[PDB]
């Protein structure tokens, strides 16, 4: 599917996400990961002068989603700050889920237990879709 | 993180330096002081503060009526860029120049070496809710919580200062600012 | 409703009172007269009418050039709120202050005890289609069909009046008004 | 799924819609019911001061859908006025469909017969999905 | 096209004449010259050009300050329509009348029989990036690539001319123009 | 499903697309064919006075998609100019796919070979969905 470059990530590892996971990007309007992928794709094709990021920022970034996350932050509700995304990855198969946002409260990342139900169902959902094919 | 016997919880963290190096960005030192940077390598910045003291009076200073560029001294080396960043801030605030109070800026013969743009957000100076409108815009722009707090004089002040790494670049603030200025030109 | 042997057609009706109690709302008495209410408990309202008679003349009355707040008497108790609601109406009309005709409002020494804001929508006063633009905005805002009707003088008039329950709150009109004023402050 | 409070409805009954029905909300962009649910959720979390409805009204309410309904109303075409929504409910099982809008012409609710084909297929659609699981 | 033994690749081409006959449209003769047409049957059009020669000087010609309609002679038969199309162009350019340079238009006693509206896009006249902002708007509006090219004087000029079928209607340009002027009135 | 009138097309043939193909229009946000179809439907109901195209242009045409195509054109990348759309059509059955845009570079339509991989998978996708029902 899409394999991100070294400069897009801080872990210094080759991360590539399959087309099966990334196909959900069009279906989901509340994915901040897909928005960040769109920014990185646009900047990637821009790097390889005039910069056209101001014209494409509405097409790449959902204003409503950013606004919702900002309002969640203003009310101390867990919010996405567009930096860290978690996904579930089947170690043996290599199949994974669409990376969801890692929420923040009080200027600190939400602990894994604090969204355990979020990554249980997702894991289960993966283990279900694998059996559908 | 081991979710189960054959499933693992993994994460990725993005690095947004290359995407937002050359675009205007903003940062929040505290809930009253904010900084706007034209680009990462700029030696100057614009400070946006919520203050309780009047610094410019209508009796001695100029009011901004379609002549914002005059608030910057003609001898400043980055005069055009500073006026551009002021317009970016103004469009990010969603300022209504027909209805919102007229901003004040310093006199031409000011002794102080900084350009000041003052907006009176005291209750009753503008229409109902103007102060709340501006404070909620500050919350949306810089992530501030100034609005979620308790009739004294209050102003929104924009001054120019030297960039001294007062904060770290925040690409969410960059996205908010760029969304407010969609279609403009940024990136040299 | 019995669709089949084991299936039923059921309905739910929403109550939007609590959501839109404290926000500006509007209502249509008829296709020419409309009312804008700042909040449910307001004792005053703004009447928006399409009239065939000139009430303010350019030879004797003030024109609104970034000084709308001056159209309200300084002794009115809800002066700031009324100016705010006027700005909400103006932004809801999608008024272009650079190109659209300059609104008129009453003289300072008017004997009548109401604040009048007049917009000349007669054909030829403004650019082509300005009357049609305003009438279609009235249709979008208040659900009016005034636009779908057949060169005489015509004006859009906004006056202030006492709230006398001239209509019932309409949350669709509230949504249209709030969408036109997104980011402003409403709800006390 | 989501169970609405008493003050949100005029019938004075406990109405709750399952997650299976409400999962279609993200998929459908022409649902006014989902928009009204978003408004009620935002107002619910607001009730439990500053009101942030002006900042979130674009994220909660689709401007295009409201505009389409207003234009339909101006042309006397049946339109949604965001007040009454109909759904199909299997009486024995309790499974139901996503509530669709109850259209209005001439300041009067559309009669059930006048959209019979609308609530036949939907009913049938429900009776099909039930057999898929 | 035969994809396989039982599958064929077929195409459809749309005809957008009927949808966009009666609405404003635009066309690009070359990367510097553009034409805006009020409707298909209009005998007049507006030419938008990027020029290197000054045609209007601030010392002898009028500047547009909320009085654009005065730039058209009162004896022109389609005066209102021409002013309307000028406003459509201005809104399509996303012009910022608070911050962008003040447009110039010809003197009242001009000998030339055409209405000229000039915008100075030379570097340093406006804020930083104003020239780039305008050139990228020209690219978005008319599909021009003028922006993707290499301090001399440069202006954006809008004049009026006779329609001589200088181009063919382009419904993508029509969509861009109408999107920039959503909510206005078009179609007679 | 939807059968287009003679004046909407230049080929002077009766073209009608089934509801199975057109059902994908709501799901896909990057379909220019669906936007053009919405435009034609609005103009059709308008023809059969005041013109309300300025109020409905945002609901019918996606601004982000038009902007993306314009930015693609400005950078000489293949883009959609909203004129010609290709689809895959099973000759015997008559089942077809949702018409995708025919891209343009250098003021010339992209040759069929130049997007062969685009109309192979689509064809295959059709031949797969046919077997699912
Ligand atoms: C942006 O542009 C605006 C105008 O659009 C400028 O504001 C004007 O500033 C000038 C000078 O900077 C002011 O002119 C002064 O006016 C006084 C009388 O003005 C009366 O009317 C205005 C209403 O327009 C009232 O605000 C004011 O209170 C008065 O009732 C004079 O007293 C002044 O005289 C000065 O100059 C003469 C020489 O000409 C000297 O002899 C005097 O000693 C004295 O120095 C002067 O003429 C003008 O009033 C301002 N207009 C408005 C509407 O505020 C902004 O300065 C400008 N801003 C920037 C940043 O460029
Ligand atoms: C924040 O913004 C403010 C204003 O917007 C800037 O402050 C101005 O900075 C400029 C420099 O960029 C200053 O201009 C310089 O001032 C010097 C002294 O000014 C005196 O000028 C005469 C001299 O008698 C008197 O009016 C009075 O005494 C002043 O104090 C001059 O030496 C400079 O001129 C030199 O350079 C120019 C240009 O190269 C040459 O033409 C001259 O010959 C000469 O060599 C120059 O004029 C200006 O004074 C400052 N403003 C104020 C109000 O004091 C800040 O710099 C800016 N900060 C940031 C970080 O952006
Ligand atoms: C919002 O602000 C605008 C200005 O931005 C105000 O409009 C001005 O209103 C004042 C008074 O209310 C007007 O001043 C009068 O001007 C007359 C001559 O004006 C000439 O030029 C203007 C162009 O600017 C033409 O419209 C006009 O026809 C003339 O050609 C004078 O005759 C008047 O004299 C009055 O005052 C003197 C004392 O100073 C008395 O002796 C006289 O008897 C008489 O009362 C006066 O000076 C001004 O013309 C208006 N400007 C414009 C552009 O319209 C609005 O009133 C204001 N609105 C609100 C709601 O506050
Ligand atoms: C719709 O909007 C209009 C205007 O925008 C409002 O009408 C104004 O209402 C105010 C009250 O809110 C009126 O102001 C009051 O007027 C009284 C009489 O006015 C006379 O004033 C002097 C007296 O000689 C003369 O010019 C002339 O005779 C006037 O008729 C005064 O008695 C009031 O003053 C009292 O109260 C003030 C404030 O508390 C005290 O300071 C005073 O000492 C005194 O006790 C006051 O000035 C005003 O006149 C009205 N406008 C007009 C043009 O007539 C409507 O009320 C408003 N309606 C709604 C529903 O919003
Ligand atoms: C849109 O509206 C604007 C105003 O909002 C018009 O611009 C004005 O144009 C008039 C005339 O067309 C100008 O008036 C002239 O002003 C001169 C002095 O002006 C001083 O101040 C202005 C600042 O406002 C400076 O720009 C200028 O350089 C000066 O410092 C006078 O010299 C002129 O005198 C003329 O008339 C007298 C008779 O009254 C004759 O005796 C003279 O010979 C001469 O002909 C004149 O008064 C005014 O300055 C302009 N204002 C601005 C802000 O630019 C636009 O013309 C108008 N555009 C359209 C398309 O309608
Ligand atoms: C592009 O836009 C420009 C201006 O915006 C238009 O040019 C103007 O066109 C009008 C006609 O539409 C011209 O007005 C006509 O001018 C004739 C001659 O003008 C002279 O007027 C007096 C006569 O001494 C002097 O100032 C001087 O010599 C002028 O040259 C007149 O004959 C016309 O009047 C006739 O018609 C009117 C109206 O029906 C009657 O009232 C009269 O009695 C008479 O019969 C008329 O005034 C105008 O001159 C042009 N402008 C300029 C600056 O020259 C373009 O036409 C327009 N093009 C397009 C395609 O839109
Ligand atoms: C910013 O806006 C505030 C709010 O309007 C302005 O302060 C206000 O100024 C007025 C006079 O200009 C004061 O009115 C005076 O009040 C006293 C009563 O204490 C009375 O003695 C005077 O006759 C007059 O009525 C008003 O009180 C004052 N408000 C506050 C809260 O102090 C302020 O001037 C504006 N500043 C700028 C720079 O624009
Ligand atoms: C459009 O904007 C341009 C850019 O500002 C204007 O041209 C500029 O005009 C100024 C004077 O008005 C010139 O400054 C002069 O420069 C010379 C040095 O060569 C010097 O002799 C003078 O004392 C003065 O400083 C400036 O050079 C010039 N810029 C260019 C690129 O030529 C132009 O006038 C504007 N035109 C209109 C119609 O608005
Ligand atoms: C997203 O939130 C996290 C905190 O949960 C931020 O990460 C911190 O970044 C700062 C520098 O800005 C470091 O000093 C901290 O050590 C980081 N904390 C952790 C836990 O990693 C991150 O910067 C935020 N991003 C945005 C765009 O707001
Ligand atoms: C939606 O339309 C219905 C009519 O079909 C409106 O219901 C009426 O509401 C008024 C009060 O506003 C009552 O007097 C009528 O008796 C109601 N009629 C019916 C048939 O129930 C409803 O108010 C409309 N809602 C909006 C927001 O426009
Ligand atoms: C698009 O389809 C049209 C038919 O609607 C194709 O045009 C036909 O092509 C065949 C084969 O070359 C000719 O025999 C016919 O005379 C053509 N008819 C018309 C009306 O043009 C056309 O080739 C296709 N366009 C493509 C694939 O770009
Ligand atoms: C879309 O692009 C095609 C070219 O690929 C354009 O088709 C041309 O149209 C012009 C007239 O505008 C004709 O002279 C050419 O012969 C056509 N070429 C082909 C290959 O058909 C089409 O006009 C473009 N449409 C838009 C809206 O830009
Ligand atoms: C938020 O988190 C910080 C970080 O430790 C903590 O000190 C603080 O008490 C928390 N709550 C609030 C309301 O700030
Ligand atoms: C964060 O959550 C983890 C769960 O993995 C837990 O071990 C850790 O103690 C938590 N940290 C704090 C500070 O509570
Ligand atoms: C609309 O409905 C009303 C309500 O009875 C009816 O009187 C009227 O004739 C209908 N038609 C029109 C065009 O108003
Ligand atoms: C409304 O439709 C119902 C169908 O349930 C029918 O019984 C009733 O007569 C209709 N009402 C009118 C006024 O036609
Ligand atoms: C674009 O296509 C034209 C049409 O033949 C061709 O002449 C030209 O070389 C191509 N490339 C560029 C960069 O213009
Ligand atoms: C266009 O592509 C077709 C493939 O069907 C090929 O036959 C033809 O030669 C191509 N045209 C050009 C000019 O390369």
């Amino acid at each position: 599917g899409y394999c991100l470059e070294r400069w897009m990530l801080v872990t210094s590892d080759l991360k590539c996400f399959g087309n099966t996971a990334l196909a959900k990007c069009n279906l989901d309007h509340d994915s901040e990961f897909c928005d960040m992928l769109k920014l990185f794709e646009f900047n990637k094709k821009a790097i390889e002068k005039v910069n056209l990021l101001t014209h494409s920022i509405n097409a790449l970034i959902s204003d409503n989603l950013l606004m919702k996350n900002r309002l969640k932050e203003l009310l101390n509700t867990p919010y996405c700050n567009y930096t860290k995304f978690w996904y579930v990855n089947h170690t043996a198969s290599g199949e994974h889920s669409l990376p969801r946002c890692w929420l923040v409260r009080n200027n600190s990342y939400l602990n894994e237990s604090e969204f355990r139900n979020d990554w249980i169902i997702e894991s289960d959902h993966l283990l279900s879709e694998m059996l559908n094919k | 993180f081991r979710i189960g016997r054959s499933t693992e919880l993994q994460n990725i963290t993005f690095d947004m330096l290359k995407v937002f190096e050359d675009h205007p960005t903003s940062c929040m030192v505290n809930h009253s002081t904010y900084y706007v940077h034209e680009n990462k390598n700029a030696t100057w910045c614009l400070e946006v503060s919520v203050t309780d003291v009047t610094l410019l009076m209508a009796e001695h200073d100029r009011q901004v009526l379609n002549n914002l560029s005059n608030c910057v001294h003609p001898a400043v080396e980055h005069r055009s860029r500073m006026v551009g960043l002021l317009e970016w801030i103004f469009r990010a605030l969603k300022y209504d120049f027909n209805h919102d109070p007229t901003p004040l800026c310093q006199k031409q013969t000011s002794t102080v070496n900084e350009t000041r743009v003052q907006i009176n957000i005291t209750e009753g100076f503008g229409s109902h809710g103007f102060e709340d409108t501006i404070l909620q815009r500050l919350g949306v722009l810089f992530g501030s919580r100034i609005a979620f707090s308790n009739g004294k004089k209050r102003f929104l002040l924009i001054r120019n200062s030297t960039w001294k790494n007062q904060c770290e670049m925040n690409h969410v603030n960059s996205m908010h600012l760029m969304l407010a200025n969609a279609g403009r030109s940024s990136g040299s």
